[PDB]
C-alpha cells in the first residue's frame, strides 16, 4: 500500500537572508596633538 | 389526574426554548436577595450565566455586571474591584472598578491607570485579605488594625461597614471585591457572606477565563521571541552591537512597548601603560564616578534607539552624550552600576531619579512606565542596558512583563558566546594570514640566489631589470644548465651523490627544458628558476627526505617518462604537472612518519585525518602555486589548470605506501590486460580512453619513483640506506623519549645491526611487485627490476653474516 | 388526551407552578454544572458527562455522545471521548480510553461532516443521508435511525462534537430539542474552552522551556554536532514528555575520495543501489542516540548502528531521511507498509504504540539527522501540538548547527596556524652550520658536532674571536656600519651582550645567545632601510647611552640586558611601510592590532621569539624576573612609535626639569630610581632617541642614511599609488626627490631636536649627539639654500 | 533613596559528568589481506 500522508516543513514561516534591510545598519559594524603638530605630524606621515 | 407531570415533561422542551430565549435579553431589578422568590433569583442566575458566557469583549463588563447585582443584592452600595499586581517581586492593588451601584454606567465606574491607586499588601485591609487569601467582613472599620483611611481623604467618602473576599485561582489572588457600608442594618449578615461568596463564584469564573488567556498570550509571546531571537543570532557571526541590533529589532512586534533602547558599556578593562603614566604620576586626579561591580567605568559607547509609538525610526547614536533622554534620568547608570532590574511606574513622580516630566522629542511623548535590565557575561560581568518605556496599554509593567524581558535580557547575555567566538575568528585567521605570509617571504628564494643561476647581468649587461625578452633569457639559461647527457640525467643510474645542491637546481632546471613545456606553455624563466629554488629551499635539514630526495624523485620520473617511454599514455600537459608534483612530493617533511603524526597528535593529524604528511605536501606545493612569482602554470587556461591541480592532488596522495597497497590489485589488472594485446597502438588506445587507467598508472609511476634508491648501484644504495636507517632511529628516539614508548624493531638503535635483514624484508614485500609488474608493461623499464634484484642479493649476504654472527 | 385544554396548573404543594420549577431546577443545575470546573483535580470530561447526562434526560434521547477532534499530519479527525451515556450511568463505564477508541476521518461519518461544516445537523434518517457511517454500528452493534449533532466551535476551531441518537418516544428531534440542544452545548463549549486554554497554556510553556535550555545548553561551550545536540536532547528531556525518543545522524561527506572511485569507475565494484537524501548522499545512519525514560532513564550511544537496531528496524527513520517529511503515525504496527515491531521491541515489555518522526535540517535544506519520538506518556497519539514543540526543537538544533560548524572552522583554522608558525620558525631559526660559523668549537676545542663542553669554556673560547669592544669605536656615537659585514654585526652585537656583564651574571648560555642574535638577524627583511643594520644600529646607540651617556646609573643589570634586548628587536620583520599604509591598505596587521601597528607586531614576533627554548635568551632567570623583563620589553618596543613620544615629550621635559634643579648626582639618581614610571619615560625617551640616532651621525653616514630612508619612502608612495590610486605626500612622493633636503630640515627642527636638547640638558654625557644634529642640519641648509638657487 | 528593586534571577537556568553517555560521544572512529595486517603495522606503512 502507498505510504500515509504526511506533512511538509514549514520552511515558509522561517525563510526571509542575513543582509544590511534592518534600519540603522549602515553605522553599526564598526566604531590628541597641538594645532601646529596637526598638519606637520601629518605631513611626515608619522600618526 | 393520573398524570403527574408526565405531558408536563413531554413538553418541557418548549418551556426550557421559552424561557431560555424571553430570559436572555430582559435584566430584572430586585432588592436585599431575601424579598426574593425563587423563580426571579433563578431567572437572575440565567442572567449571570449569560454574562458569564463573553462570546467577545472584556472580563471588566461582566465583572461590573456581577458587581451591581451584588450591591442590589447586599442592600449596600459602592462595590469595588481591586486587581492584584506584582512588581519587583512586592505584590500590590490597584483600583479597577470604583463606586458601583446599581443602575450605573459601566464607563464612569472604570479607572484607568491615569486615575488608579495603588496599595502596597502592607497598607490596607484589602492588602490583608490578599496576603492571607481569606473572607474578612469588618464593623467599624475605624477600630481596626488594618485600614487605611487615605482612600478615604482621597475621595471624601466615609466607611464604616466593609466584607472583602479575595478572588483566588491556582493559588494566586487576581482580584479583591469590597461591599461597604450597609444600609438600613450594620453587621452584615452570614446569609449575605454566602451570595457574596456563591455570586463571587461568577466573578472568579470570569477572572479565571481572562487570567487563564492572559497566561496564555504572554506564554506565546515569549516562545516567539525566543524562536525569532535564536533564527536571528544563528544566521551568522557578528559582533555585539549587530547581533544585539538584529535581535532586538526583529522581536519588536512581540514587545509591548512604545519605545525601548540598548546601551552598550566600554568592555576595556585595563588601560595601557601610557595612559596609565599621568595617573601614577599624579599630574591627573584619579576618576571618580560611576563604576561597575567589575571595576570599570560606567561608559555607555553606543546606543540604539526603537521609537514605535509614532514613525517607526530606528536611531543609532555612537558616543551617545549625557544628555541623551536615555541617560538623563540615572537609572541606565543606577542599572550599569547595581546590576537590578528596575521597575518604575510613575517615573517622573519619583524624586531620586531626575526623570523628565514633560515631552522629550517635542512630538508630544512622555514617559510613563519604565523597566531596565542588565545583560551579563558568563562572568556575571554587565555589558548592556536594556530600557523598555511605558507599555503600549497604558498599565504598568507587571510580573509577567519583567520575565518577558528578563528571558530576552538573559537570551542575549548568552548570545555572547557567538560574539566571542567572532572576534576569536577574526584573530586566528589574521594570525594565520600574517604567518603565512611571513613564511613566504622567507622561503621564497631572494634576487641574488636567482641571479646564481640566471646569470642576465653578466651576459645581457643589463644588471638592474628584466627588461629583456623571454627568448634571451631562455638562450642565456640554456647555455648555462649542464647538459643531460653528460650529467646522466636520462639514465637510470643516475647518482645525485657528485653534485652540488646547486647543481641540483640547475639539473632539475634542465629536465623541465628537456620534455619541452616551457615553450609550449610560455613557462617564465625567472618565474621557473625561483619555483625550482623555493622549493629547493622548503625541503627541510633532515637526513633522508632533503632536496636531494625530491630530485632523486623527481628524476626518476622523468626518466620513466623519457627513458622508460611512459609519455606516449600523457600528454604535455599532464607529463608537466606530473614532474612538478614529483619535485614537491616530499615538500616540508618535519622527518617523522605518519603514525609519529598519530601518535604525537601534531596540529597536522588533527587538521587531516588520513594521509596526513601527504595532504600537508599537497597543501604546501598548492600554496606554492597559488603565488604569481612562483606560479609555472600562470599562462594556462582555467581547465587546464584545473587538469594540473587534480594530477598535484592525485600524484603527491598516491605518494604514500598504504594507497599503494591498497590499488596493486587494478594495475596488476591493467598490465595484465595490456600484456596481451597484438599490437602497441591498441594498448596505448586501450589505456588512454579511460582515465581512471592513467590515474592509476601515474600512481603506480609516483610509489616506483618514490622507492626507486633500491634499483639504483649497490654503492648509492648502501649510503642512501644508511641514511633512512639514521632517519627511522633518530624517529624511535624521538617516540621513546617524548612519546614513552617503545618502537618497532626498524626504528630502534638497538637493533641496528637487523637493518640488512629487514631491507631484504622491504625489497620482497613492497617494491618488488610494483618493479616486475612495471617490467612486465614496458620492458625498457627491465633494468630497474634487475638492478633491484642485484641489490636484493647484496642485502642477502649480510643478514647472512649476521646469522653467523649470533649463531656464535 | 387532549380533553383538557394547556394550562400552568399551580400544584401548591411542592411546586409553585410547572414552569417556575423547571426554570428554578433548571438553573440550580447549571450552576453546579459551572461550579464542576473550579473542582480543582478533576477533569473537563466529568463536567461534559454531567451535562451530556442532563441532556439525555431532557431532551427524552438515548446515547448522547462526544467525539474529541484531534489534528494529525496537517489533516484533521475525530476520536470518540464519551459514547453511550444515558442517564444514571457511570463516568467510568462511559470514558473511552485511548485504546479503545474510533478515529473518524473529516470526509467520512456525520460526526466528519458536522465538524467540517461548523454548524448544527439534525438528520431524521440516517438512511438519507450520504455521510452515515456504519463503522461503529457494526462494531458495537447498535441500530441508528436518528441523529443530531452540532460541534463545540471556539475561536474558529472545532473542540468536539456531541450528538445524541434515537429519540425513545419520537422519530424526529424537533427544533426546540435542537434549541436546548445549543444552549446546553454553549455551556459545555464554555467548559471545553477553559480546558482548551489551559491545554494551549501548558504547551507553550513546554515550548518556551525547552527553548531556554536549548539555548543555555547550546551557548554554554562550543562543540562538535553529537556533543551538543545530546546536550540539548538530555537537558529537555523532561519537557518533550515522551516515553521513549532518539536521534540518528547521517554522514555529511557528499564526495568521494579519488582512490575510492577508481573500483566504481572500473566496475569493479557494483554503482550503490538504496536510500539517498534529497541532496544525493547514500542514507548512512553513523550513530544513535537513544533515551530511554518508560523505566531506569538509561541513555545509550550506538556508533555505526547495524541494521537490527530496534529504532531503525521499520522503515520510518530512513523514510524521513530520503523525504524530509515529518511523520505522524498512530497505531504504528498495524500499518502494513513500514513493518514496525508488532512484539515487544526488546528484552523489556515494552511496545510501540504511536511515533513521530522528524529530520533536522540544515542551512542548505540538506538532513543531518532524524528525530524519533516514541508513544507519549498518556496513551493519547500525538497531536498537533507535539509536532510544533518537536519542529520547534528540530528548528533550534538545525540552527546550532552553524554554532558546530564555527567550532569545526576554529579548529581548523588554529591548526593551520600552528603548523604555518612552526614551520616560519624552522625557515627563521638559525642552522648548526651559521651558528658554528661564529662559535667555532670544532676548529678550536677538537670536540665532535655533539656539544658536551662546559659553558665557561665556551664563554673563554668565544670571547677571543669577537670584535674588540675599544676597536671599531663601539663605544662612541660616531660608530658607523657601512665599513662592517653582517656577520661581523652579529659578533658585535653578541660581543655587546658580553660587555655589560649579564651573560655570566644571569647564565644565559652561549649558544642559545648565538643562536638568538643571528634568528634577530634572519628576521630583519632585506628592505633598503629598515633592515639588520639598522636593527644593529639602534642596539649599538643604546648600549652607548647605557656606557657612555652614563644612563646605566638609573637602571639595573636586568633591566639593561633588557633594553639591549628589546633595541635589537624593536624593528624585525619591518616590512618598509609605515602605520598609514597598514591602515588605508587594510592589511591584516591593521585588523589584527588597533593602535600602532608596526610597533604591537614587531613586540609579539620578538616574544614569539623569546618563547622557543632554542632560543629564549632568558631562560635562567627567575619568573619575576622574567615577567618584569617582558614588562620592559613591551614598553621599549611600544615607545619606538613616534606618536608616542610626541604624546609623552612634555612628561619627559618635567622629569628632566625636575631634575636639573638638583646639585647633587646622588639626590638625582633617587628621585628618578624611587618611581618606576620615571624609569618607563626615560626608557621610552632613549627608546626614541636610539630610533632617531642616524641623524646625530657624522655628515657622511647621514647623507648615506637619509638617501636610504628615502629611498625607502619612495618605494612606499610609488606602490600606494599603484595599488591604492591615492596621491603620496610630498615626503613620500618621489617626484619631490629634489625637495629631499628641506624636508630633512624640518624632520630636525620638527622631531629630533627635542629628544637630544633635553637629553643633553639631563646629561652632559650625551653633548656630541646634540651637536652632531647640528651639524647635519646646518648641512642639509647647505642643501636648501642651494635648491633654491637651482630653482 | 532609590526603591527596593528586583535582584537578578541566575539559579533557575544555572543547573560532561553530569550527562550520562558523553564519554563514547568526542570522537568516532570508523582491509589488506589475512598476512598484511601484521607487515604493514611492522614497516610503519600504515
Ligand atoms: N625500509 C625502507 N623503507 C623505505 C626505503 N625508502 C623509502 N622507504 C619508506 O617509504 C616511504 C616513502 O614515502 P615518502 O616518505 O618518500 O613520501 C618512506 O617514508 C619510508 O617509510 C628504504 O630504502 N628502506
Ligand atoms: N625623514 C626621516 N625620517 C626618519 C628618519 N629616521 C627615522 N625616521 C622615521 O622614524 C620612524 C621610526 O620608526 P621605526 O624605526 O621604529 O620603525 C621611521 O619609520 C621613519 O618614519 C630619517 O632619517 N629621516
Ligand atoms: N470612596 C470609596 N472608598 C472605597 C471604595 N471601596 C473601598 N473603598 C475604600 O478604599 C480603601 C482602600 O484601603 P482599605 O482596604 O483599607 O479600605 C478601602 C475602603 O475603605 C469605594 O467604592 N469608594
Ligand atoms: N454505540 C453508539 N454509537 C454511536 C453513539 N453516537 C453515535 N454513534 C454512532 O457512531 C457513529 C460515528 O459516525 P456517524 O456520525 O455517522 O454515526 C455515528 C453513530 O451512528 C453512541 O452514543 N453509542
Ligand atoms: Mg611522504
Ligand atoms: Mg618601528
Ligand atoms: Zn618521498
Ligand atoms: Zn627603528
Amino acid at each position: 500500500k502507498g505510504p500515509p500522508k504526511f506533512k511538509q516543513r514549514q520552511t515558509r514561516q522561517f525563510k526571509s537572508g542575513f543582509g544590511d534591510d534592518i534600519p540603522g545598519m549602515e553605522g553599526l559594524g564598526t566604531d590628541a596633538f597641538n594645532h601646529l603638530e596637526l598638519h606637520e605630524l601629518a605631513q611626515y606621515g608619522i600618526i | 389526574q393520573f398524570a403527574k407531570e408526565y405531558f408536563d415533561r413531554k413538553l418541557r422542551v418548549e418551556v426550557l426554548g421559552e424561557i431560555f430565549k424571553n430570559s436572555q435579553v430582559p435584566v430584572q431589578s430586585s432588592m436585599s436577595f431575601s424579598e426574593l422568590t425563587q423563580v426571579e433569583e433563578s431567572a437572575l442566575c440565567l442572567e449571570l450565566l449569560w454574562t458569564v458566557q463573553e462570546e467577545g469583549g472584556t472580563p471588566e463588563q461582566g465583572v461590573h455586571r456581577a458587581l451591581q447585582r451584588l450591591a442590589h443584592l447586599l442592600q449596600a452600595d459602592r462595590c469595588s474591584m481591586f486587581l492584584c499586581r506584582s512588581r519587583n517581586g512586592i505584590p500590590e492593588v490597584a483600583s479597577r472598578l470604583l463606586d458601583v451601584t446599581p443602575t450605573s454606567k459601566f464607563e464612569d465606574n472604570l479607572v484607568g491607570p491615569d486615575k488608579e491607586v495603588v496599595f502596597p499588601l502592607d497598607i490596607g485591609i484589602v492588602g490583608w485579605a490578599a496576603h492571607t487569601k481569606k473572607t474578612h467582613n469588618v464593623p467599624d472599620v475605624k477600630k481596626n488594625s488594618h485600614f487605611s483611611d487615605f482612600m478615604d481623604k482621597q475621595t471624601g467618602y466615609v466607611t464604616k461597614n466593609l466584607l472583602a473576599t479575595p478572588i483566588v485561582v491556582g493559588k494566586e489572588v487576581l482580584a479583591v471585591i469590597m461591599a461597604v457600608n450597609k444600609v438600613n442594618a450594620s453587621e452584615f449578615s452570614k446569609q449575605d457572606e454566602e451570595v457574596f461568596s456563591k455570586y463571587l463564584n461568577f466573578v472568579s469564573i470570569i477572572l479565571r477565563l481572562h487570567h487563564t488567556s492572559y497566561m496564555y498570550n504572554i506564554e506565546s509571546r515569549r516562545s516567539q521571541i525566543l524562536m525569532w531571537s535564536a533564527n536571528k543570532v544563528f544566521e551568522e557571526l557578528t559582533d555585539v552591537e549587530r547581533q544585539f541590533h538584529k535581535a532586538l529589532y526583529t522581536v519588536r512586534s512581540y514587545l509591548n512597548c512604545e519605545r525601548y533602547s540598548i546601551g552598550l558599556l566600554d568592555m576595556t578593562k585595563e588601560k595601557e601603560f601610557y595612559d596609565e603614566w599621568p595617573i601614577k604620576l599624579g599630574e591627573v586626579e584619579p576618576y571618580k564616578g560611576p563604576k561597575t561591580p567589575d571595576g570599570r567605568e560606567v561608559n555607555f559607547y553606543k546606543i540604539i534607539d526603537y521609537i514605535l509609538h509614532g514613525k517607526e525610526e530606528i536611531k543609532v547614536i555612537p558616543t551617545p552624550p549625557a544628555d541623551h533622554w536615555t541617560l538623563i534620568s540615572g537609572l541606565p547608570t543606577y542599572v550599569a552600576e547595581n546590576g537590578f532590574i528596575c521597575n518604575m511606574m510613575n517615573a517622573p513622580a519619583d524624586e531620586y531619579f531626575t526623570f523628565q516630566k514633560g515631552p522629550v522629542d517635542e512630538t508630544g511623548w512622555v514617559i510613563k512606565n519604565v523597566l531596565s535590565l542588565p545583560i551579563v557575561n558568563k562572568k556575571e560581568d554587565i555589558v548592556g542596558v536594556a530600557t523598555f518605556y511605558n507599555r503600549k496599554d497604558g498599565k504598568p509593567f507587571d510580573e509577567h512583563d519583567e520575565y518577558i524581558t528578563e528571558t530576552l535580557t538573559q537570551f542575549l547575555g548568552w548570545s555572547l558566546l557567538n560574539t566571542d567566538t567572532y572576534d576569536k575568528m577574526n584573530k586566528l585567521e589574521n594570525r594565520k594570514d600574517i604567518a603565512q605570509e611571513m613564511l613566504m617571504n622567507q622561503t621564497k628564494a631572494t634576487p641574488e640566489e636567482i641571479k646564481s643561476i640566471l646569470k642576465f647581468q653578466e651576459k645581457l649587461n643589463v644588471d638592474v631589470i628584466d627588461d629583456c625578452e623571454e627568448k634571451q633569457l631562455v638562450a642565456i639559461l640554456k647555455e648555462d644548465l649542464p647538459d643531460p647527457r653528460s650529467a646522466e640525467l636520462y639514465e637510470f643510474r643516475f647518482s645525485d651523490f657528485p653534485l652540488t645542491e646547486h647543481g641540483l637546481i640547475k639539473c632539475g632546471i634542465r629536465l623541465f627544458f628537456e620534455i619541452n613545456v616551457v615553450e609550449k606553455f610560455k613557462v617564465p624563466v625567472e618565474v621557473l628558476t625561483r619555483w625550482m629554488y623555493t622549493v629547493r629551499k622548503g625541503y627541510r635539514a633532515v637526513t633522508y627526505h632533503n632536496w636531494r630526495h625530491g630530485f632523486n624523485v623527481g628524476q626518476t620520473m622523468f626518466t620513466l617518462l623519457m627513458t622508460g617511454r611512459l609519455k606516449k599514455y600523457y600528454t604535455d600537459l599532464e607529463a608537466f604537472a606530473m614532474l612538478a608534483a614529483a619535485f614537491c612530493h616530499d615538500i616540508d617533511h618535519r622527518g617523522t612518519n605518519n603514525l609519529y603524526q598519530m601518535k604525537s597528535t601534531s596540529p597536522l593529524a588533527r587538521l587531516h585525518g588520513s594521509s596526513i604528511l601527504e595532504r600537508h605536501h599537497l597543501e604546501y606545493s598548492k600554496t606554492l602555486l597559488q603565488d604569481e612569482s612562483l606560479n609555472i602554470f600562470q599562462n594556462l587556461n582555467k581547465r587546464q589548470f584545473e587538469t594540473v591541480i587534480h594530477l598535484f592532488e592525485v600524484a603527491i596522495i598516491a605518494t604514500d605506501l598504504a594507497l599503494y597497497f591498497k590499488k596493486r590489485t587494478m594495475f596488476q589488472k591493467i598490465v595484465d590486460a595490456c600484456e596481451q594485446m597484438q599490437t602497441e597502438e591498441e594498448a596505448i588506445k586501450y589505456v588512454t580512453v579511460d582515465p581512471t587507467k592513467k590515474e592509476i598508472i601515474m600512481a603506480m609511476m609516483m610509489t616506483a619513483c618514490d622507492l626507486s634508491a633500491i634499483t639504483k648501484p649497490w654503492e648509492v644504495q648502501s649510503q642512501v640506506a644508511l641514511m633512512v636507517a639514521n632517519e627511522f632511529w633518530e624517529q624511535g628516539d624521538l617516540e621513546r623519549t617524548v612519546l614513552q614508548q617503545q618502537p618497532i624493531p626498524m626504528m630502534d638503535r638497538n637493533k641496528r645491526d637487523e637493518l640488512p635483514k629487514l631491507q631484504v624484508g622491504f625489497i620482497d614485500f613492497v617494491c618488488t611487485f610494483v618493479y616486475k609488474e612495471f617490467s612486465r608493461f614496458h620492458k625498457e623499464i627491465t633494468p630497474m627490476l634487475s638492478g633491484l634484484q642485484n641489490n636484493r642479493v647484496e642485502w642477502k649476504s649480510l643478514a647472512d653474516e649476521y646469522d653467523a654472527k649470533m649463531k656464535v
